[PDB]
């Protein structure tokens, strides 16, 4: 065998304590540059001018953040959907002021990200497995890629990008209330569904096949040794779970398949989590979720106030106050 | 099973069709009649469009008092 | 042996299709009451005397903005019994007053006990052990810290939330306008919890699901599952390397991983009761007093903790007027904070 | 409370007769005011010149006044600047422009009769929420 | 009925579609009914939209996207885009419907009425999805029907009418191209343009000449690769790269089309040239952009030096610099300096924004439609109350550019997600591994343990 | 062979009778005008 054909070899290796294989030859420099880039950033990178009003925010720890208020801040909106990488600022202090890490690291970011998912498809393949548990990490990949690439695009700006922070998290989330209603948007409702169902359901899961673990240990000693890895008898009571939770319920709400069990595990969250991620993406197109503003009027026509109404007057607040010298004319318009 | 008869048989029966072919309108037409005739309103005691508000009035009429917040609905419901 | 007692128990024991138990006389009327007092409200009751509000079908709502709404401030906590002092009696003005609100989280609080003493009632008659009735103690810490402890400590019901989907989103936004409830601790582990429980969901689910075993002809791969089967239907072995070596680790061992699959979003709604309990008495992580005495004496100084503080201050003078009407506030435009221009 | 005729009835001109209109024609007048109006006076106020607003004492004080029917209709047909001194149907929507606002092509004079009403009944509902803006929504 | 079960098929009635890999007379049913009602949507849709369709009120007033498609065409269209004779949009409804007919006829007598299977019958129609030089002839017949597609455009645009073009001098018309773009380092130099702002890839193209050209150039490509593939079979470098088989195949056309999805998105959401402003709404850059402009008229026209107005942050109120140096305009739409418009490009100058220009030349024109973008803005709710969230009932709108930016999106997001589903499931049926590990044969269990 | 009445029969109508009566209802209030 030549050098390629090593190589190759080694790439797509089973034996690989951590699989590499070819998406993981763009995965891994990828991951490594947007990890050092960022947690440099976060330590120690100055203020940025994120709404491009020479307005430096502050993101770092050095420059007077903890770890709830800090961040890596979006470049600026002078830039727009500007490519703006380190050869582009005349230097590194231009760079830093109009927020160029944040640019490297979700670029990197996404791409080895991307690669990530390609990898979980590639290994299965390697290993005889079915391939799709790649489809399953599609859900929160797609969310990545709509608050750090897709909105940003919708709105002409990585300004608008979700900041890389917790703090500048928040940030991101009210301004999107108050432009889009988002919590009025039957997509985040499903996302909503897919989280706190997910939750549920996990919790469900969890509790069940705990409940009907078969005893395999003493009263001194924990249950989870009365399982031992790659042992071929399955370690619960399937048919005691169900007689369980058809109980609860009714027979015919209650799973016996465990096979089916867990494609409704899989799925539920999954698809909740794809409808999140679409809501952001589609509201990057400003279809935003429902107005029932003044909906309700009475007979001389008058407005009779609904929680939308009370919902309307918290966006407003929102709104007027966001960015509060970046607006010279009257309407909001990305 | 359990014992009940199964849902399958009794919903695709004639004598369940026979039966629900009947009950089934009556109380879809009951709840009709339950609000075209206005007894909803009356009964759980919501405005009509035309009573949010007295003619000139624009200020809502907010029950401020706790025991005597009967007696104030009453009132407000006077001053209509 | 064998007295009134012992009869009645085997008849509310009995294999049928709804099972009921002793549990079940505190269950099904209550759950069924809390249910159907929801879907009356939402249906044919006003919000027009505690809230100035429309709030059911009638009056022209949709499915989103109808709600059961909490009474007036001046309620203060009465229990509002329809016999009580404030309705006395009369069904009409129990309505108009609030008093489907109490009815309904009285109800549906004894409703989720009852769910609860189901949850122990029939694994004690199945033989399993009771963990799923322990993991719904979770939904319980939740909605009594919420709906009960929280507007306790307030000055009245009227803070607790509402039940509708506009009203609870309401509920939200005010959260973070008067307390900053992002910036808490206790709602950003419950966040961990929701959020890692739903990863945890589906990722076992999509694991399993692609590490089966062949066990049919069938390319739908459902068929080739029996009940009573002594064997595991995947395959932890190579469940184990994929992850491994994709992840750097993966569970070995299946009694840990279910356990942990309850552990994560019930720790995580407890976390965020506490979080709650808390703001019952408005003792909120609202800022960081280093970040304040720094940006007070150094006015180019920002960070995104300062940015969401100014949006806090919009939300509180722009939606108080409305949404707290008991106190009668007249905020003068000149009042108003706003940014340039909006 | 009801849209009672004393609610339509509005100053038709500047010496102070009145008129009453019919349910029919208020319903018209915020059909029309959709169609024709509201992008850009939507609750009254002018989204391209803010300064500007349709609250009724606001076009009392303009030139010439507009707080009646007939000096809406005829800003409707050929609109002004707020003292009366420059035309400016070129870049406001009018009969004399209708070429260039198409929209305005099928406006009958009743048209902008129900659409002048419109502007006239709706702060004797709406208030100070009429003209008010966002502060008032 | 055979292979109509899942104990037979080995398929679900949830995954029924997939009884039909190795019956391709019913699948070939399967996909003209399909394309019928492909056609049935065009055509009703049409009609729907010319029946409610009001000539003087803006398409995009109208929730139309359609009737904008055979606009852009020329037909039916005057200067400035206004509709001249509704006729041609009856036209293509109704032949489309008619054809739907067709379609479906063939599309259900193939599908439960002639032969299953069509490879007994016919060589030339039937196919083994595992024979490559049968399906690369397959790829040949549909590349030149594409190819004759484009060349459709070509000849509608030169020969037949023109094409709606907003840029046509002295004010959007229908236009003859007599000149298209032949250049091959013009039309290829699209394609190695970067995606990212200022630059747009594809999305940029500004003139009708190119795109024009570029049809001539995608219908004679077409034709000759299509040629190519009916006369040739898949090296092997190719044959060792790809999984060969129906589920394959269709996997990478949904990553195709998965990809395209996505540029159509970005197309109508940034292109104001083959979707035209006048039929499909302004940009949002283009709305933001007119925002600008119409308060600086407005405030001009009351006395404002417009130059050197110092706004808040100590930047231009109204004209700033871009990080080039071009003058633009201000407030936030300084994310915007790259849009492009036939109502704003007479003010621009080398350096970017004429200043003297901008005191002396702008037109009341102008003026009108900054102040219709700005007003029609890409903004809006689900049930169609148009603006900001906060905005109160009244206005009836959602920008055309909104509802085909999202669907498109949802669309193609989706089919990335059939991508991976159908390439990772044909990897696994190719390789024998798609339905579970062999208990006797678990491949991990033949591999050293990781530590 | 079969009862007609179970607890299952009670649990079915205590849901399903009030549903369609308040279904009609919410149907007929689409029809309301102010
Ligand atoms: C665990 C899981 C188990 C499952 C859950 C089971 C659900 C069961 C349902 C129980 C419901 C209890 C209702 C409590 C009502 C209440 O409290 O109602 C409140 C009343 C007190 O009334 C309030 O009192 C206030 C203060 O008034 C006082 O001060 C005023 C101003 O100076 C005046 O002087 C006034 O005259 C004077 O009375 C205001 O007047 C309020 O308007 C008024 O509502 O207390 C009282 O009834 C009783 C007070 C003492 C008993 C408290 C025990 C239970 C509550 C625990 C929660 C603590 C909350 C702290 C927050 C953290
Ligand atoms: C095959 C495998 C590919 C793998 C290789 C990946 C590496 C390369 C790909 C880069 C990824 C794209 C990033 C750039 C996104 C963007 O800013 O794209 C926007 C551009 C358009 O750019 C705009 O183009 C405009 C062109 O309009 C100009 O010209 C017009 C002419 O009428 C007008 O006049 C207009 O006013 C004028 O400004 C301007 O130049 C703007 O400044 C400019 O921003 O679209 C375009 O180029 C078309 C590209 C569309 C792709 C959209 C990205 C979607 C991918 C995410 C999918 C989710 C994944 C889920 C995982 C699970
Ligand atoms: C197990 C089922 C159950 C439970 C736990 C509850 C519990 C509750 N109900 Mg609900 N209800 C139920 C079923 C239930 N109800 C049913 C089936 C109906 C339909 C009729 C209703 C209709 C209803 C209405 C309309 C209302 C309630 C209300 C209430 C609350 C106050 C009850 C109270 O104070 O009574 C006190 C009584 C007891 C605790 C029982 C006492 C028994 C003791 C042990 C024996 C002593 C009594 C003695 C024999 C009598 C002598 C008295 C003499 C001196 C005069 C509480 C949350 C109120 C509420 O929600 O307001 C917001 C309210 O208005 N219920
Ligand atoms: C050209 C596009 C295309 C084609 C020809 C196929 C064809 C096939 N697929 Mg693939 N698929 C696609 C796109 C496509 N798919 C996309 C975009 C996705 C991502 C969502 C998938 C995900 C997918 C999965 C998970 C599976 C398939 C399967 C299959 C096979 C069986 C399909 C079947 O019987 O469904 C029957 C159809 C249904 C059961 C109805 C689906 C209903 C959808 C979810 C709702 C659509 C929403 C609609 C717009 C709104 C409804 C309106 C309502 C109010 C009436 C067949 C080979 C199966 C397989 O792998 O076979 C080998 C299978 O398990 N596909
Ligand atoms: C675009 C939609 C679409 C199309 C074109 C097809 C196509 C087809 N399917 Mg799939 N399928 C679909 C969606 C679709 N499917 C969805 C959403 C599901 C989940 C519910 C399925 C689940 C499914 C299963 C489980 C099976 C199929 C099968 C088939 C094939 C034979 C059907 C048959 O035996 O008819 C029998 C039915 C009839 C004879 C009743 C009449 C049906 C006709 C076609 C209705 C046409 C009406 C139309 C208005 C008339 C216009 C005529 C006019 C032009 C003159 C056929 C090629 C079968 C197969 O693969 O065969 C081996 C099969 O087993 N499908
Ligand atoms: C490319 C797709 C597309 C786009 C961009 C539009 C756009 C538009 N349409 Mg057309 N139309 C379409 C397809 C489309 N339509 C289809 C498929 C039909 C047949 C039902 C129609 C028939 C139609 C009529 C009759 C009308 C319109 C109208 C309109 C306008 C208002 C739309 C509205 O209010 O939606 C409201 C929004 C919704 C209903 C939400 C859609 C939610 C879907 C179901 C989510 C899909 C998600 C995904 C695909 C599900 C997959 C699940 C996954 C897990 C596998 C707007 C310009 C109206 C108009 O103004 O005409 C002049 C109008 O009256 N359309
Ligand atoms: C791409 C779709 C397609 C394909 C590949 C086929 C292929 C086949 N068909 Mg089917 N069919 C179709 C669609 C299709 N048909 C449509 C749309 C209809 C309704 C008119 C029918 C109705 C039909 C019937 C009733 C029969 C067939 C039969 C046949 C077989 C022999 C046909 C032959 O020898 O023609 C030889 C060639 C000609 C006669 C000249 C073709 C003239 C065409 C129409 C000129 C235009 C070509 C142009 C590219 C079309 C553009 C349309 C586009 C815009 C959509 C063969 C398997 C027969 C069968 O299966 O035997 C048992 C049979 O009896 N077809
Ligand atoms: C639907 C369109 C279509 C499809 C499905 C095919 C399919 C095929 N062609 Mg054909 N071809 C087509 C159109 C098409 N062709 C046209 C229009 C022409 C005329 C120019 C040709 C001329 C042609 C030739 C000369 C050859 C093929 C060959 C092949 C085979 C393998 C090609 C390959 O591996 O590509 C994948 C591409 C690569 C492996 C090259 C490197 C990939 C880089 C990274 C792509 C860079 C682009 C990237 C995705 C991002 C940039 C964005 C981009 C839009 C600019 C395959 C059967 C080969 C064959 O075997 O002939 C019999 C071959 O030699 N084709
Ligand atoms: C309060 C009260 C009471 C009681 C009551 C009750 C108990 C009631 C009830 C009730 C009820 C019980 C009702 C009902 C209902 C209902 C309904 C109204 C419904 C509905 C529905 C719907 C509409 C549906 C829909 C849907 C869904 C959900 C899903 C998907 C799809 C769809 C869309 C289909 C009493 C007298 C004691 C006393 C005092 C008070
Ligand atoms: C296979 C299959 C399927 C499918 C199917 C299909 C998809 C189809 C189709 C179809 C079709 C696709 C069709 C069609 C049609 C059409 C028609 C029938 C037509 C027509 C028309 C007309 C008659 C017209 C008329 C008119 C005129 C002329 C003018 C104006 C007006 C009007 C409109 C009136 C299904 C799923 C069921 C399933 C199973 C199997
Ligand atoms: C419903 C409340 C439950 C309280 C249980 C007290 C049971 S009390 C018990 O009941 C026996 C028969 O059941 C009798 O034989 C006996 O005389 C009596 O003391
Ligand atoms: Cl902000
Ligand atoms: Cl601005
Ligand atoms: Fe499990």
């Amino acid at each position: 065998a030549n050098l390629w054909e090593r190589f190759c070899n080694w790439v797509t290796s089973t034996d690989n304590r951590l699989y590499v294989g070819w998406f993981g030859v763009i995965m891994i420099p990828t991951l490594l540059a947007a990890t050092i880039c960022f947690v440099i950033a976060f330590i120690a990178a100055p203020p940025v001018d994120i709404d491009g009003i020479r307005e430096p925010v502050s993101g770092s720890l050095l420059y007077g953040n903890n770890i709830i208020t800090g961040a890596v801040v979006p470049s600026s909106n002078a830039i727009g959907l500007h490519f703006y990488p380190i050869w582009e600022a005349a230097s590194l202090d231009e760079w830093l002021y109009n927020g160029g890490p944040y640019q490297l690291i979700i670029f990197h970011f996404l791409l080895g990200a991307s690669c990530y998912m390609g990898r979980q498809w590639e290994l299965s393949y390697r290993l005889g497995m079915r391939p799709w548990i790649c489809v399953a990490y599609s859900a929160p990949l797609a969310s990545a890629f709509a608050v750090f690439l897709i909105y940003p695009i919708g709105q002409g700006s990585f300004s608008d990008g979700m900041p890389l922070g917790i703090s500048g998290t928040f940030n991101f989330m009210i301004v999107f209330q108050a432009e889009h209603n988002i919590l009025m948007h039957p997509f985040h409702q499903l996302g909503v569904a897919g989280v706190f169902g997910g939750a549920l359901f996990c919790a469900m899961h969890g509790s069940l096949v705990t409940s009907s673990l078969i005893r395999e240990t003493t009263e001194t000693e924990s249950a989870n040794y009365g399982y031992k890895f790659g042992q071929e008898e399955e370690t619960y009571n399937i048919v005691a779970a169900h007689g369980y939770f058809g109980r609860l319920i009714f027979q015919y709400a209650s799973f016996n398949n465990s096979r089916s069990l867990h494609f409704f595990l899989a799925a539920w969250p999954v698809v909740g989590v794809w409808f999140a991620a679409l809501g952001i993406s589609t509201m990057a197109f400003n279809l935003n979720g429902f107005n029932f503003n003044h909906s309700v009027i009475d007979a001389k026509g008058n407005v009779i106030n609904t929680w939308a109404d009370i919902i309307n007057r918290a966006n407003l607040g929102m709104e007027v106050m966001h960015e509060r010298n970046a607006h010279n004319f009257p309407l909001d318009l990305a | 099973t359990t014992g009940e008869r199964p849902f399958s048989d009794i919903i695709t029966s004639v004598r369940y069709w026979v039966i629900h072919s009947i009950t089934i309108p009556a109380l879809f037409i009951a709840g009709w009649l339950f609000v075209s005739t206005g007894l909803a309103y009356d009964v759980f005691g919501t405005p009509r469009p035309d009573s949010y508000y007295a003619q000139e009035q624009r200020s809502i009429p907010l029950v401020t008092d706790r025991f005597e917040a009967k007696q104030q609905v009453e009132t407000f419901l006077e001053q209509l | 042996e064998r007295g009134w007692f012992d009869i009645l128990d085997d008849w509310l024991k009995r294999d049928r299709f709804v099972f009921v138990g002793w549990s079940g006389i505190l269950l099904f009327p209550c759950a069924y009451l809390a249910l159907g007092g929801w879907l009356t409200g939402t249906t044919f009751v006003t919000s027009w005397y505690t809230h100035g509000l429309a709030s059911s079908y009638l009056e022209g709502c949709n499915f989103l903005t109808v709600a059961v709404s909490t009474p007036a401030n001046s309620m203060g906590h009465s229990l509002l019994l329809l016999w009580g002092p404030e309705a006395q009696g009369d069904f009409t003005r129990w309505c108009q007053l609030g008093g489907l609100w109490t009815f309904i989280a009285l109800h549906g609080a004894f409703g989720l006990i009852g769910f609860m003493l189901r949850q122990f009632e029939i694994a004690r008659l199945v033989g399993v052990r009771p963990y799923n009735a322990i993991a719904f103690s979770a939904p319980i810490a939740v909605f009594v810290s919420v709906f009960l402890i929280y507007p306790l400590g307030q000055s009245s019901w009227f803070f607790a939330p509402s039940f509708g989907v506009a009203a609870i989103f309401r509920f939200l936004l005010f959260f973070q306008g008067f307390h900053n409830w992002t910036l808490n601790p206790f709602h950003m582990m419950g966040v961990a919890g929701v959020l890692g429980g739903a990863l945890l969901c589906a990722i076992h689910g999509a694991t399993v699901e692609n590490t089966l075993f062949q066990d049919g002809e069938g390319a739908s791969t459902f068929r080739a599952f029996n009940p009573t089967q002594a064997e595991e239907t995947y395959s932890m072995v190579t469940a184990n390397r994929f992850w491994s070596q994709i992840f750097g680790i993966a569970f070995s061992n299946k009694r840990w991983l279910h356990f942990f699959m309850l552990f994560v979003p019930v720790t995580g709604l407890w976390m965020s009761a506490i979080g709650v309990v808390g703001l019952a008495l408005n003792l909120r992580s609202y800022d960081f007093i280093s970040q304040e005495i720094r940006a007070a004496e150094d006015p180019e100084f920002e960070t995104f903790y300062t940015k969401n503080l100014l949006l806090n201050e919009g939300i509180r003078a722009w939606m108080a007027p409305q949404d707290q009407p008991h106190e009668n506030f007249v905020f003068p435009e000149e009042v108003l904070p706003r940014g340039n221009a909006l | 409370a009801e849209l009672t005729p004393e609610v339509l009835t509005v100053p038709l001109n500047s010496e102070g007769k009145t008129i009453t209109l019919t349910e029919k024609q208020y319903l018209e007048g915020k059909r029309l005011f959709q169609y024709a109006c509201a992008s850009c006076h939507v609750g009254g106020i002018t989204k391209t010149n803010p300064s500007l607003d349709l609250r009724t004492e606001t076009l009392a004080l303009a030139t010439p006044p507009r707080d009646n029917i007939e000096g809406l209709v005829d800003y409707m047909k050929n609109p002004t600047t707020y003292d009366g001194e420059q035309e400016i149907a070129e870049v406001h929507p009018s009969l004399r422009s209708a070429d260039i606002f198409p929209k305005m092509r099928n406006l009958t004079e009743k048209d902008l009769v129900a659409i002048a009403g419109h502007i006239l009944v709706e702060p004797k509902i709406l208030g100070d929420k009429w003209g008010g803006g966002k502060v008032y929504y | 009925a055979t292979n109509r079960d899942q104990e037979s098929s080995g398929f679900a009635w949830w995954a029924g579609n997939a009884r039909l890999i190795n019956l391709s007379g019913k699948l070939l049913g399967a996909h003209v009914a399909h394309a019928g009602l492909i056609v049935f949507w065009a055509g009703a849709m049409t009609l729907f939209e010319l029946a409610h369709f009001i000539p003087e009120k803006p398409m995009y007033e109208q929730g139309l996207i359609l009737i904008p498609h055979i606009a852009t065409l020329g037909w039916g269209v005057g200067p400035g885009g206004e509709v001249v004779d509704t006729f041609p949009f009856f036209v293509v409804g109704v032949v489309h419907l008619i054809s739907s007919a067709v379609l479906g006829f063939g599309g259900v007598y193939h599908a439960i009425r002639g032969p299953e299977t069509l490879e007994e019958y016919s060589s030339f129609f039937g196919y083994d999805w595992k024979d490559k030089n049968k399906m690369t002839t397959i790829l040949g017949f549909h590349l030149i029907v594409l190819g004759i597609g484009a060349l459709l455009l070509v000849a509608k645009a030169m020969f037949f009418g023109g094409l709606y073009d907003t840029w046509a001098p002295g004010g959007g018309d229908v236009r003859v191209i007599t000149n298209p773009t032949l250049d091959p380092r013009v039309i290829f130099g699209y394609l190695l343009k970067s995606p990212f702002g200022g630059e747009g890839w594809i999305v940029s193209v500004n003139n009708l000449e190119d795109v024009v050209g570029g049809h001539i150039w995608i219908g004679l490509i077409c034709i000759a690769g299509g040629i190519w593939h009916i006369l040739t079979t898949p090296f092997g470098w190719a044959r060792r790269a790809f999984i060969w088989s129906g589920e394959a195949y269709l996997s990478y056309s949904l990553g195709a089309l998965s990809m395209m999805g996505f540029i159509a998105t970005c197309f109508v959401w940034f292109n104001n040239t083959v979707y035209p402003s006048e039929f499909y709404g302004p940009t949002g850059p283009e709305a933001s952009q007119a925002q600008a402009m119409t308060f600086l008229i407005r405030d001009q026209k009351l006395g404002a030096n417009v130059g050197s107005a110092q706004g808040p942050t100590g930047l231009g109120k109204y004209l700033m610099r871009s990080p080039t140096g071009e003058i633009i305009f201000g407030g936030e739409t300084m994310r915007f300096w790259d849009f492009r418009g036939p109502w704003l490009e007479p003010l621009r100058g080398p350096n970017g924004l004429d200043l003297n220009k901008i005191k002396n030349d702008i037109q009341p024109w102008q003026e009108r439609r900054a102040a219709e973008y700005m007003t029609h803005a890409p903004l809006g709710s689900l049930n169609s109350v148009g603006g900001v969230a906060t905005e109160i009932n009244s206005v009836n709108f959602v920008s055309p550019r909104s509802w085909l930016a999202t669907s498109h999106f949802v669309l193609a997001f989706f089919f990335l997600v059939g991508h991976l589903w159908h390439a990772g499931r044909a990897r696994a049926a190719a390789a024998g591994f798609e339905k579970g590990i062999d208990r006797e044969s678990e491949p991990v269990l033949s591999m050293p343990s990781l530590d | 062979s079969y009862p007609i009445f179970t607890v299952r029969w009670v649990a079915v109508h205590t849901l399903a009778v009030p549903t369609i009566f308040f279904l009609g209802a919410i149907a007929a209030m689409q029809f309301i005008q102010r």
